[PDB]
């Protein structure tokens, strides 16, 4: 729960992602905007709870050193292999551990933000290890998270 | 760099308390779990004569208290992931240069 | 009788789907997990030349997709417990007579 | 996922807990009232989702046979020992597995719906197995759930 100097300047940059108006403080309103821009929908009470848990001076907003106590308590990361595998499993229609190259291309060119057919070409080249037109997504995800 | 890793979640969710509302919700619901657990036990095991209207009444109050505690725990998990989302976003600035 | 037992929860939460909104949320977010996992992998492992602005961009989109899927899963768990609350309440009438 | 006849008449009684106006149908509005009476706060969308998952005829409300499909898929119960233990643990101030008889009386006579001091007398008589004025709540909960 200690923080090198190196990641202070970078977290200063991080602060400006949250401090939208640049007034030097993050409010529930700014947090709401940021959270929604990330596809989430926290309630007013949830935003207030987030501000409050690291609200040292109790002034209802988050400053920089409060912003750092939130990090220090959470610098620890963990691999995402399992969660990524579960995202691929959404498209595994027959629950057999495979998604065909054709179905992967169909997913990637139609759903979410999407990839170009040329980007999909590269993804499938890597994903279809056996060259059988089928993607064993467990193995593919393990390769990418190695 | 961090590549595909993300902020590690707290294993158990005993936090965001002193949100007085959630904390007050916990103390009252937990007291009620104790209350109704006791009253169900008494009325099904320590009487000569089981009064089923009584058991039903306390079963209703027991399930409501248990489910209130579940509700708080789920909300804690949700708040924790919301916070972890913010930490994850801030950690993208660690990817340099 | 049932005493202190309650409706057993579904182990994993693959339900309440065809709530089109949640289901549509899943397909789009999951597609985006695949998209950003691929783009991060490519830009950190399949280039001669790591473009960190690119990695940061895709890390932001990756975390948002992962956390959107978490959000759906948490909401499914919450809906399931709400339903289980109703089932538990109805099961109190099984306590007779 | 089959249902004896015996628990049809009893589930008919159960239906009237939900069908507040007695018009023979359960609406999102009635579900909202019931859920709040149980100390929960489902949103409009959550109420609609609950109605919808067992909404066979798609008319936006739940009838009796739809009310039974919800049960049949969930008649299975499970013991609550662990959850009850965790509720006692809320009052374990020092995290040592014990709550004193004095602190238990204080909790039960002040928090939630409450017990009379005479009801608490009986609870503690049972809970303080060793007669040491201390309640090992793990053991007490195991006794009650046996
Ligand atoms: O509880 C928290 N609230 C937070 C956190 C981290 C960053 C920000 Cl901006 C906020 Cl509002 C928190 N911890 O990770
Ligand atoms: O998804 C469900 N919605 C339900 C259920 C059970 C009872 C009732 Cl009233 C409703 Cl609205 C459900 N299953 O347990
Ligand atoms: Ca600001
Ligand atoms: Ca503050
Ligand atoms: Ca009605
Ligand atoms: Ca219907």
């Amino acid at each position: 729960d200690q923080l090198t100097e190196e990641q202070i300047a970078e977290f200063k940059e991080a602060f400006s992602l949250f401090d939208k108006d640049g007034d030097g403080t993050i409010t529930t309103k700014e947090l709401g905007t940021v959270m929604r821009s990330l596809g989430q929908n926290p309630t007013e009470a949830e935003l207030q709870d987030m501000i409050n848990e690291v609200d040292a001076d109790g002034n209802g907003t988050i400053d920089f050193p409060e912003f750092l106590t939130m990090m220090a308590r959470k610098m620890k990361d963990t691999d995402s292999e399992e969660e990524i595998r579960e995202a691929f499993r959404v498209f595994d229609k027959d629950g057999n551990g495979y998604i065909s190259a054709a179905e992967l291309r169909h997913v990637m060119t139609n759903l979410g933000e999407k990839l170009t057919d040329e980007e999909v070409d590269e993804m499938i080249r890597e994903a279809d290890i056996d060259g059988d037109g089928q993607v064993n997504y467990e193995e593919f995800v393990q390769m990418m998270t190695a | 760099g961090r590549k595909l890793e993300l902020t590690k979640a707290e294993k158990h969710v005993h936090n965001f308390m002193m949100d007085t509302q959630l904390t007050k919700r916990v103390k009252n619901a937990a007291a009620n779990v104790l209350r109704e657990t006791w009253l169900i036990y008494k009325n099904t095991k320590l009487v000569k004569k089981i009064d089923h209207a009584k058991v039903r009444k306390h079963q209703r109050k027991f399930l409501q208290a248990i489910h209130q505690l579940r509700s708080v725990k789920m909300e804690q998990r949700k708040l924790n992931d919301q916070a972890n989302t913010l930490v994850d976003l801030a950690k993208t600035q660690l990817e340099h240069h």
